[PDB]
């Protein structure tokens, strides 16, 4: 999964709070 | 751990030509997280190309990115004399990040044979206890060039740095020097000291030496 | 617009640590991802690792585990960098690098701002003053041999600037021993040799040393 993928974490956090 | 391999290592090209450079991954690259980068000496790293063909802002609309899954392409379509430089492929789809090892774009020119020197060591470095012998190689290309040393007709190595200009903006030719460093005591042991240079453009292995004593 | 700012450059000799630093002047710092780039002299690019800020959440290459620590600090934008066991081979020039931000503020992965650079050279030896020896020579090769100076930079000139044709000085290379050495070579006419004197001058700032060298035929 590219959730445990470091380099996708800050996507994620962008995502998230959006 | 995902390797890019760049090819060429070397592009010889001329302002105004269009410049193809290409990467190579180990793994296929399944949400395209490739970027290009391009260096000049003494400068930091600049981002051209995001997500394999998204140009970065800001970055001359001649650079473009393209290709997927495991093969990947940097075009400049005409090339201005800024875009001489080195150029890094680099993934960011799995940890760790890893670039590619560089590929330069150079100056095209004319194969030029080298001019080959040699200098003994001199008199005031022997009356302090070491011997460097100096192999110059001087104004030529390509850039590329092997340089053996031998002493008494016996191959050197580990003892010997070399060291190579920029290209010179004049006429687009480099220069190498090779330093064979020795103690005193080995140096004054044997007698014959010899550079052999192969080149492009020589027809044949050039070897310019001397007799420790002339 | 943004940009990183990297501390001054180091010494150290082997077997230490160096900490270097790494302050954004302003933008999302916290969010975006700050990476640490190296450069060895003359070689490419080597991703060594980075941080999340606001999770204090390192990534680093397995080649650099237990030797490397990379934090950050969200109030004042600020990265540093700790590598520990230093050896010769960890000389290079190290970069700080922040992620680029898309269109929207979608992270782009890709390293979009870039520090100044900070250069580490691992060296075991002390200030020196550079020897210089002659390269004695229907053109003719002449040159001097700028041998065992510590640190960066040497200024070489010929004839008090008066002979900048033909002069190729080469970058210097640093030895096994921890010093630099370098050679600066200049071609002339074979017939000049005995009615023309050439002599090298050498600056080295670092130790407040200047020589010249007369270099005449064997």
């Amino acid at each position: 999964a590219s959730l445990w993928n470091w380099f996708d974490i800050t996507k994620w956090l962008w995502y998230i709070k959006k | 751990e995902i390797v890019l391999t760049q090819s060429p290592d070397t592009l010889s090209l001329s302002p105004g030509e269009r410049a193809t450079l290409s990467c190579r991954a180990s793994e296929t690259i399944r949400n395209n997280n490739l970027a290009w980068y391009q260096q000049s000496p003494g400068q930091a790293p600049r981002l051209l190309v995001y997500g394999a063909s998204s140009t970065a802002t800001g970055v001359p609309g001649r650079f473009s990115g393209s290709g997927s899954g495991t093969d990947f392409t940097l075009t400049i379509s005409r090339l201005e004399p800024e875009d001489f430089a080195v150029y890094y492929c680099q993934q960011y789809y799995k940890p760790p990040g890893t670039f590619g090892q560089g590929t330069k774009v150079e100056f095209k020119r004319t194969v030029a044979a080298p001019s080959v020197f040699i200098f003994p060591p001199s008199d005031e470095q022997l009356k302090s206890g070491t011997a460097s012998v100096v192999c110059l190689l001087n104004n030529f290309y390509p850039r590329e060039a092997k340089v053996q040393w031998k002493v008494d007709n016996a191959l050197q190595s580990g003892n010997s740095q070399e060291s190579v200009t920029e290209q010179d903006s004049k006429d687009s030719t480099y220069s190498l020097s090779s330093t064979l460093t020795l103690s005193k005591a080995d140096y004054e042991k044997h007698k014959v000291y010899a550079c052999e240079v192969t080149h492009q453009g020589l027809s044949s292995p050039v070897t310019k030496s001397f007799n420790r004593g002339e | 617009r943004v940009q990183l700012v990297q501390s001054g450059a180091e010494v150290k000799k082997p077997g230490s640590s160096v900490r270097i630093s790494c302050k954004a002047s302003g933008g999302t710092f916290s969010t975006l991802t700050l990476t640490w780039v190296r450069q060895a002299p003359g070689q490419g690019l080597e991703w060594m690792g980075g941080i999340i800020p606001l999770l204090s959440l390192p990534n680093y290459t397995q080649k650099f585990q237990g030797r490397l620590t990379i934090t950050a600090d969200t109030s004042t934008s600020t990265s540093y960098l700790e590598l520990s066991s230093l050896r010769s081979e960890d000389t290079a020039v190290y970069f700080c690098a922040r992620e680029a931000s898309g269109w929207f503020d979608k992270p782009l992965g890709a390293m979009g701002v870039w520090g100044q650079g900070t250069m580490v050279v691992v060296s075991s030896a002390s200030t020196k003053g550079p020897s210089v020896f002659p390269l004695a020579p229907g053109t003719a090769a002449l040159g001097c041999l700028v041998k065992d100076y510590f640190p960066e930079p040497v200024t070489v000139s010929w004839n008090s600037g008066a002979l900048t044709s033909g002069v190729h000085t080469f970058p210097a290379v640093l030895q096994s021993s921890g010093l630099y050495s370098l050679s600066s070579v200049v071609t002339v006419p074979s017939s000049s040799l005995g009615t023309q004197t050439y002599i090298c001058n050498v600056n080295h700032k670092p130790s407040n040393t200047k020589v010249d060298k007369k270099v005449e035929p064997k």
